[PDB]
């Protein structure tokens, strides 16, 4: 539990400094997109105005927003060292868990003669994957409006975030309401923290839970909606497929997991 | 021996309420 | 115990058999 | 028969009162056995610094020769038709009873009266009873929980006469020669503050004229005019902390300034003192005693033994625990005990009121079975409530007290008092005092 | 969970900590309003409401 | 009727495959360790080695051969009294807290 | 004389972390990108700090 | 308002008295213990007495100990080298909870594995802290090096079955030795009514009498070992009688007449004749006490003494020396009749509590079967006559003798002199 | 059950560091110092922060 919800404020650190970052080459995207994102606050009762004006340090998106965004894209990475520095000292304390999710206490080996080189091995893949869009595709998930002066006088033919941001800003799209929009985006990533109490099963790890499997390739697969409709404009019919598929999430994580899990033990006599 | 140990007189570092050895101190240990 | 005096150890010579006894709440005795 | 019918029975405790002071009570019943004693108000309380410790060396010298029982002839009638004779001097009474047979009871008077008033005090023997107290003072300091609470005595009632040991100080006991004796014998050995108690088959008329037809010389004159007079105690939060650490374990007593002999928040305390309840390594409950401290200290082995004591003088007495534990563990209970304290000033609720309502009960009827504890009962309480409180009115107090005034009553003592604590052995892990103070009190309170 | 916590002794705790809890409320209020300077309620209260 | 599902379910599960009765699978909390440790000496060596031998076969990704699986009908459920015994004890703790 | 690597403070932190910890034997690929993210985070780091040398 | 001592076909003897006390108190009295232990078994007896309070068939551990503490009762499991004495108390208006847990406890144990096998360690704990004082040691050794057997064994666990005592020794000891016939139950301020319909509803369950014992045989030992304590505790007992008989009387008698027991606190103890026989000569700290112990098949009497490392040889001898001169007709009639006067003052002063009531109930339902008056009992000890008295001592003298020593052993005397 | 700052991992490193670390008991106020340049860090860095967002 410690470290699950250390992991979530990791990622909930790291999406708040990609989105910041983004800002800093002041393309049109960037610029736009930022108005966008930070007047999504203004959906905020009371307060929620005043807070726009804050964070922009000012009437919008101006040099002031630019330059706080770049110190403290500049701060938070050594943040987000501290809190997996915790993070790896809560995993520590209880130890890893194996893909069958029994205690492999009877079966462990050390970490540097093996647990190493097979990470080097990882990372050289990742350095491989990484390497193959710098240096052959480098604007590939990039948009090419960035490529561009941001002129406040001319709203761009679509904004949209990156990539790892379209399915929380596609939930975002689906609910009518704004202030319940950004309610949605944001429990979109919280509902992590509810995780270990939604879980049922007397099957800690999913190895030997076909069902459960098959819920979660859905909520993969609804996901890669997301993101998919995220990128496309607010139109027929990508309206009623992203609003489908927002529903779907939440369904599948706070009912079809639990329920499947209850049908689970009922099915292995426990 | 252990008889023979006791505490040394703290009158010098005491506050004034309880300097007295007669009265108690649940009166004044409210004011202090 | 220390029993450096007669008077003291007045008592300590037993004269009955041994009953063990212990409680649930109560310290465990011998006599 | 029910609980109450039984408490009412209870065989009454008839007090009179001879023209010299000398208020006989007794408590007939059945048994062919009694227990007939003197419980005299005299004590290391009324000693002052230069005598010291007389108190104990006249219950040393009171059994060895009494003029008209030439000596150890009194010890002879004494074994002769088997009666034990015993005295216990405590920091504020003291008594000289002797457990005998009912038939005896003529007798028994008489060696009473021949012990609390016409005793030889020979020089001899106080030569040769100065040794035996130095010894019993080397056992006593051998003794790892008596001076732990002689300790704890010495620093809270520091300054005042409480605080004075009851053997005295290694000191006194080689300078006590008989004129200091026989002053503090005729200057508290006096009728007035004597109460003649005995239980079992003992009639009260009977009782009335034996001591009529032998304590009758008993006078409460006071020479010229000195009179001794009751020094109220001031409650001093300290901490002594004698660290020896090649001692096995480690003692640790904390109390806090609690009510007196005749309040009735005794009742609820003693009640809150059940809830903590006691423990010892060889108990058998170990991780399933409803005791929350008990239950968590038997968990991971944390101590060897805690108790919680309600000492209790005249105008004041002490409230608290003492544990023996290893060295480290005398931080956790630090933590663990107050914390109990803290939640019993806390929140309390009327299943563990119930509880130690229960255990109080339990203790009360099962401390005053024998003749013995019955004759102590009376001596005891007639010399501080005025009066042998019926356990009928202890059942009452006790219904009467509930989750409220237990709350209320250890919010006024416990809550963010100044503790007095006082340790022995290797007292190291023992918390700072300005820790123990901090933890008197919680930030969410 | 739902059932272990739903007891008399429970209940019990409940109603002994209500007002220290209750009113541990009250100082957060008091400290929000105060920290953020609330126009709405310092308005009301006097002595204060001259700083406007 | 649904013991043919529970059979298919059983098959389909996996744990069949490595060699490990049901207890073998179950997540480890509180009340699990206390059954573990209340077990016996011959069922908690079993079932460690079972655990290991399960553990080395998906570190090599090597399900165990077809023959010697556990079988619907041979799978007995060993920690099932121990576990049913501490939550009972856990349950009447609880209820007397209440 | 006692080892360098789990007598001094720090080596024995990074011992007990990632030399001699117990790491159960069958950990698939899922687990790597842990250590992946760490150094995808390094990676950054290091080239955010030559980015803000010029921006 | 008196003592019904109902027995029962089964063999199970009900026993109670209406005292209309506040507070009531029930015992089962089991003719287990030590003595009944095998030379396999051996600690059996002390982890039952260690076993009160793990989970019976209808009662679990946590309930037993929330129960009884809530009620406010204790329960102790007091033994002796041949008896078992289960006893809960509490007030009078729920005797029945508590009465119907300690009936599980007795006549209804599971002895779970984990749960004795935690229990284990408590062995060890409860063995030292008894064996913290010298007298358990010295005593324990008397009745290895007295008999070859039976009594022979110890209260507490060897130190090689401490860890080993499995729960199918504890399940053949209840079911060899808590059968129906060899128990008895005593109640103070509970009805006979209930008691029997709780006697008959639970404990009928165990019928029959169980595997009997065995006798024990004097063996004339001499165990010693050097402790290092400074005061020497030594012990020489030769086999005086059984109990229940005019020798056990005279026997009692005998002891008071040497002495046993400082009546007046921090006294000289004149009438002893030990203690002033063995004052004159050694002038350091000693204590010099006749020791009896009236098991039921066979019994013990000589001299417990606590002396100096040093002055041990003397102390030993002078005191034996003067029970030679009592064996001798130096026995005067005034000395007999303080010794009776003693003996009937302890009978009536054990008895005078409510728990020493109880505990004299028991053993005169287990041994004897027929309860006597305490009046009966004083009858019997004036019975008693001076040619007795005199064995008696023949006997003690005469008979050979067991020998215990611990400490400094540098200057104890052996039994050969 | 047991104590959180004893207990907790976070918490036992902030217990043994700060709170219940034993330091000798006459350290005069030169020591003082040591802190201080901590807090001087914090204070210090916190405004130099600030001047980031408008530089
Ligand atoms: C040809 C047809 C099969 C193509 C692959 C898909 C498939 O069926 O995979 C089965 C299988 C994965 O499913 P599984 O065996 O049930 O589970 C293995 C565990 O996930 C543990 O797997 P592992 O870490 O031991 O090795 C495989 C893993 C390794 O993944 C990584 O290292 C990360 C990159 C992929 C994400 O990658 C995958 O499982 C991804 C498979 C699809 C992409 C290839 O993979 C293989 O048999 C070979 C994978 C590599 C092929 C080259
Ligand atoms: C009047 C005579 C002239 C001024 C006193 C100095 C002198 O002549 O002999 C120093 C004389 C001899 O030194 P010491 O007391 O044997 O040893 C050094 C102290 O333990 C070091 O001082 P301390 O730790 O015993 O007590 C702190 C002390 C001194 O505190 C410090 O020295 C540290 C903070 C200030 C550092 C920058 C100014 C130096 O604070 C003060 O004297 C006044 C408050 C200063 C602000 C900090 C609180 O000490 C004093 O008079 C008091 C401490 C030094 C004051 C400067
Ligand atoms: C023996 O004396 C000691 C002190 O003071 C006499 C201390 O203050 C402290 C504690 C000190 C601090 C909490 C702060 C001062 C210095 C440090 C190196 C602590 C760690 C660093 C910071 C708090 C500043 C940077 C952290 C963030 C931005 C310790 C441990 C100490 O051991
Ligand atoms: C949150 C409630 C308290 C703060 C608030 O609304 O106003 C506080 C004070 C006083 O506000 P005020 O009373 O002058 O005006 C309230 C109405 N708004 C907020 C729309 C201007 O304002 C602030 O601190 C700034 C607003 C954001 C606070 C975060
Ligand atoms: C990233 C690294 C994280 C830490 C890895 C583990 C610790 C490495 C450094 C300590 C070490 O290995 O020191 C070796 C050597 C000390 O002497 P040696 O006899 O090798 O070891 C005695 C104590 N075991 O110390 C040396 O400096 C080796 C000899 C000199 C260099 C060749
Ligand atoms: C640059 C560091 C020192 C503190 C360590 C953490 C201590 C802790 O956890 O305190 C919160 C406390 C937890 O419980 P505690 O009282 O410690 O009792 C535990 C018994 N096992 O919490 C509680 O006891 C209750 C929960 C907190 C209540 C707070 C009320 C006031 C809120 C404002
Ligand atoms: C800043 C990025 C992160 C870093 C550097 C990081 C670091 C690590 C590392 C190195 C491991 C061990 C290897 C592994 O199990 O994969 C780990 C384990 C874990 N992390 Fe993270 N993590 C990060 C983000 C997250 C996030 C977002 C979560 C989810 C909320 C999370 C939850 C976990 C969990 C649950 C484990 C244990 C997995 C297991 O034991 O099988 N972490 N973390
Ligand atoms: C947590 C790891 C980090 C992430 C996820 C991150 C993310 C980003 C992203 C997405 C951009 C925009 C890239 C683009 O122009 O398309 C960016 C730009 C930038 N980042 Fe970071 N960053 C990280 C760490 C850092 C650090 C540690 C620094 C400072 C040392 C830094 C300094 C910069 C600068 C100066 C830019 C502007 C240059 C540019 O946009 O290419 N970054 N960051
Ligand atoms: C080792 C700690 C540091 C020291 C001693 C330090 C010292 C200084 C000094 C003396 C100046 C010049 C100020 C002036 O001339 O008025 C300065 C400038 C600056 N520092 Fe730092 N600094 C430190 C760390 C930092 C950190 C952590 C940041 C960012 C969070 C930062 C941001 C700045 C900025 C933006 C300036 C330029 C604005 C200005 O001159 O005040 N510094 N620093």
């Amino acid at each position: 539990l410690e470290t699950w919800n250390i992991g979530v404020v990791l990622l909930f650190t790291v999406m708040a400094t990609a989105f910041m970052g983004y800002v800093l080459p002041w393309g049109q995207m960037s610029f736009w997109g930022a108005t966008v994102i930070t007047n999504l606050l203004s959906a905020i009762p009371y307060i929620g105005t005043d807070l726009v004006e804050w964070i922009w340090g000012g009437f919008s998106v101006d040099k002031a927003t630019l330059t706080r965004f770049f110190a403290f894209h500049f701060i938070l990475p050594f943040i987000i060292t501290a809190l997996a520095a915790v993070h790896l000292l809560f995993l520590h304390e209880t130890g890893s868990n194996n893909p069958t999710g029994i205690s492999s206490d009877m079966d462990k080996i050390p970490f540097h003669p093996y647990y190493t080189i097979k990470d080097i091995l990882g990372a050289l893949f990742m350095m491989l994957i990484l390497l193959i869009l710098v240096l052959f595709s480098p604007d590939l998930l990039g948009d090419p409006d960035n490529y561009t002066p941001a002129n406040p006088l001319n709203t761009p033919p679509h904004i949209k975030p990156e990539w790892y941001f379209l399915f929380a800003y596609a939930i975002l799209r689906s609910i009518p309401n704004k202030l319940g929009g950004v309610l949605a985006l944001v429990a979109s990533i919280l509902i992590l923290i509810l995780m270990p109490m939604l879980h049922t099963s007397k099957q800690r790890s999913m190895m030997f839970r076909p069902l459960s499997q098959c819920l979660f390739w859905m909520l993969v697969a609804d996901l890669i909606t997301l993101t998919w409709i995220g990128g496309q404009p607010v139109e027929h019919p990508f309206i009623i497929i992203g609003q489908l598929a927002s529903i779907l999430y939440f369904l599948i994580i706070l009912v079809l997991m639990p329920i499947t899990s209850i049908i689970e033990n009922n099915l292995l006599k426990w | 021996s252990h008889t023979d140990i006791r505490v040394p007189d703290f009158s010098d570092y005491r506050r004034a309420e309880v300097l007295d050895s007669t009265k108690s101190s649940k009166e004044s240990s409210d004011a202090r | 115990r220390s029993f450096l005096c007669r008077e003291s150890l007045s008592g300590q010579a037993a004269g009955r058999p041994l009953v063990a006894s212990v409680g649930l709440n109560v310290p465990a005795s011998v006599r | 028969a029910t609980y109450a019918q039984a408490l009412q029975s209870v065989p009454e405790t008839q007090v009179s009162q001879l023209d010299n002071g000398l208020r006989v009570a007794s408590e007939q019943s059945s048994q062919p056995t009694c227990t007939v004693g003197v419980w005299i108000d005299a004590g290391s309380r009324y000693e002052n610094e230069k005598n010291n410790g007389a108190g104990y060396f006249v219950e040393h010298l009171a059994f060895k020769g009494t003029k008209n029982r030439p000596g150890s002839a009194l010890e002879k009638e004494v074994e002769s038709m088997g009666a034990h004779l015993n005295a216990y001097s405590t920091r504020e009474h003291t008594a000289y009873y002797i457990k005998a047979l009912s038939k005896d009871l003529p007798k028994a008077v008489e060696l009473l009266a021949d012990i609390v008033q016409n005793c030889s005090l020979e020089d001899s023997q106080i030569e040769k009873e100065r040794d035996v107290i130095l010894q019993e003072l080397q056992e006593n300091d051998s003794s790892m929980r008596d001076v732990v609470f002689d300790y704890l005595h010495a620093t809270a009632f520091q300054g005042t006469p409480l605080a004075q040991s009851v053997e005295g100080p290694s000191e006194n006991v080689r300078k006590l020669s008989r004129a200091d004796l026989t002053e503090y014998v005729s200057q508290h050995y006096k009728a007035p503050r004597m109460v003649l108690a005995a239980a079992g088959g003992v009639e009260h008329r009977q009782l009335l004229d034996l001591a009529q037809k032998h304590f009758s010389s008993l006078s409460g004159t006071y020479v010229e005019d000195a009179v001794p007079a009751f020094t109220p105690c001031r409650f001093t939060g300290s901490e002594i902390r004698h660290r020896d650490d090649a001692l096995p374990l480690a003692h640790v007593a904390i109390a806090v300034e609690g009510p007196g002999w005749a309040n009735p928040d005794n009742v609820p305390l003693q009640v809150a003192n059940a809830i903590i309840g006691h423990y010892d390594s060889t108990y058998g409950g170990g991780t399933h005693m409803s005791s929350t401290l008990a239950s968590v200290a038997a968990t991971r082995k944390l101590c060897q033994s805690f108790q919680t004591f309600n000492i209790c003088y005249a105008e004041t007495g002490l409230l608290g625990a003492h544990f023996v534990c290893d060295n480290m563990s005398i931080d956790d209970m630090m933590f663990f005990l107050q914390g109990q304290w803290m939640r019993l000033c806390t929140s309390a609720t009327e299943s563990e009121v119930v509880r130690g309502k229960n255990i109080l009960r339990n203790a009360l009827v099962s401390h005053l079975d024998g003749t013995t504890p019955v004759c102590e009962d009376i001596g005891r309480s007639l010399l501080t409530y005025g009066r042998r409180i019926p356990l009928a009115e202890w059942e009452s107090r006790i219904a009467e007290v509930d989750a409220s005034v237990v709350r209320e009553v250890c919010s006024k003592y416990f809550y963010d008092q100044c503790p007095a604590v006082a340790g022995l052995g290797p007292i190291e892990q023992l918390p700072d005092y300005n820790r123990i103070r901090s933890g008197m009190f919680w930030l969410r309170f | 969970m739902l059932s272990r916590f739903l007891g008399p002794r429970y209940r019990e705790l409940a109603r002994n900590w209500i007002p220290t809890a209750s009113m541990w409320g009250a100082v957060g209020a008091v400290g929000l309003v105060w920290a953020t300077d609330w126009r709405l309620i310092l308005d009301w209260v006097p002595y204060i409401n001259g700083k406007f | 009727w649904l013991e043919g599902i529970r059979k298919w379910y059983y098959n389909a599960a996996g744990f069949n495959k490595l060699g490990l009765m049901r207890d073998d699978t179950i997540y480890e909390d509180d009340d699990v360790k206390e059954a573990i440790r209340r077990l016996p000496e011959n069922l908690y060596n079993d079932r460690v080695f079972r655990i290991k031998r399960a553990l080395d076969l998906t570190m090599r990704q090597q399900i165990l051969p077809k023959e010697q699986w556990t079988k619907y009908e041979e799978d007995k459920f060993y920690l099932e009294p121990y576990l049913k015994e501490v939550i009972r004890e856990r349950k009447e703790r609880e209820e007397w807290a209440k | 004389m006692t080892n360098i690597r789990k007598s001094h403070p720090l080596m024995k932190i990074i011992n007990n972390a990632f030399i001699d910890l117990p790491a159960p034997s069958n950990i698939s690929s899922w687990w790597n990108f842990g250590s992946l993210l760490g150094i995808c985070l390094i990676l950054q780091i290091l080239t955010g700090l030559f980015l803000a040398m010029h921006y | 308002q008196d003592l019904e001592f109902t027995r029962l076909p089964n063999g199970l003897v009900i026993a109670s008295l209406e005292n209309y006390a506040p507070a009531s108190r029930i015992g089962l009295f089991i003719k287990a213990g030590s003595r009944y232990e095998d030379s396999n078994n051996l600690g059996t007896s002390h982890l039952l007495r260690l076993a009160s309070s793990l989970t019976t068939k209808g009662a679990s551990s946590f309930k037993i100990t929330r129960g009884i503490e809530a009620v406010g009762g204790k329960l102790s499991v007091t033994s002796t080298r041949e008896s078992m004495a289960y006893t809960v108390e509490c007030l009078r208006d729920d005797i029945e909870i508590l009465m119907e847990f300690l009936l599980n406890v007795t006549a209804a144990p599971e002895f779970r594995r984990w749960e004795v096998a935690a229990l284990q360690s408590q062995l060890r704990i409860d063995k030292a802290v008894a064996f913290q004082n010298p007298q358990a040691q010295v005593l324990e050794n008397l009745h290895a090096a007295a008999y070859r057997n039976a009594l022979a064994n110890s209260l507490y666990c060897p130190d090689y079955r401490i860890g080993k005592v499995t729960p199918d020794q504890l399940h053949y000891y209840v079911q060899n030795h808590f059968t129906s016939a060899r128990m008895a139950l005593i109640g103070l301020g509970v009805s006979h009514p209930v008691l029997k319909q709780v006697a008959e509803r639970f404990l009928n369950m165990r019928g029959g009498l169980g595997l009997s014992g065995a006798k024990a045989k004097y063996r004339g030992g001499e165990i010693r070992d050097q402790n290092g304590d400074s005061l020497v505790h030594a012990a020489l007992v030769a086999e005086s009688a059984a109990t229940g008989s005019a020798e056990a009387n005279a026997f009692s008698v005998l002891q008071h007449v040497l002495g046993a027991g400082p009546h007046v606190k921090r006294g000289s103890n004149a009438t002893s004749s030990l203690y002033q026989a063995v004052a004159k000569g050694v002038h350091q700290p000693f204590d010099v006490s006749a020791f009896n112990a009236s098991y039921s098949d066979s019994g013990l009497f000589g001299i417990y003494t606590i002396s100096q490392a040093a002055s041990a040889g003397d102390v030993i001898k002078s005191a034996y020396d003067q029970v030679k001169t009592i064996a001798q007709g130096n026995l005067s009639n005034t000395d007999v009749q303080a010794a009776k006067n003693k003996l009937k003052a302890g009978y009536l002063m054990s008895v005078e509590s409510s728990e020493g009531f109880l505990d004299e109930v028991g053993s005169q339902a287990l041994v004897a079967g027929s309860y006597v008056q305490p009046s009966t009992v004083l009858q019997q000890i004036d019975s008693v006559a001076d040619a007795d008295v005199i064995n008696a001592a023949k006997k003690f003298v005469s008979g050979r003798k067991s020998m215990a020593a611990s400490g400094n052993l540098g200057h104890t005397p052996f039994v050969d002199e």
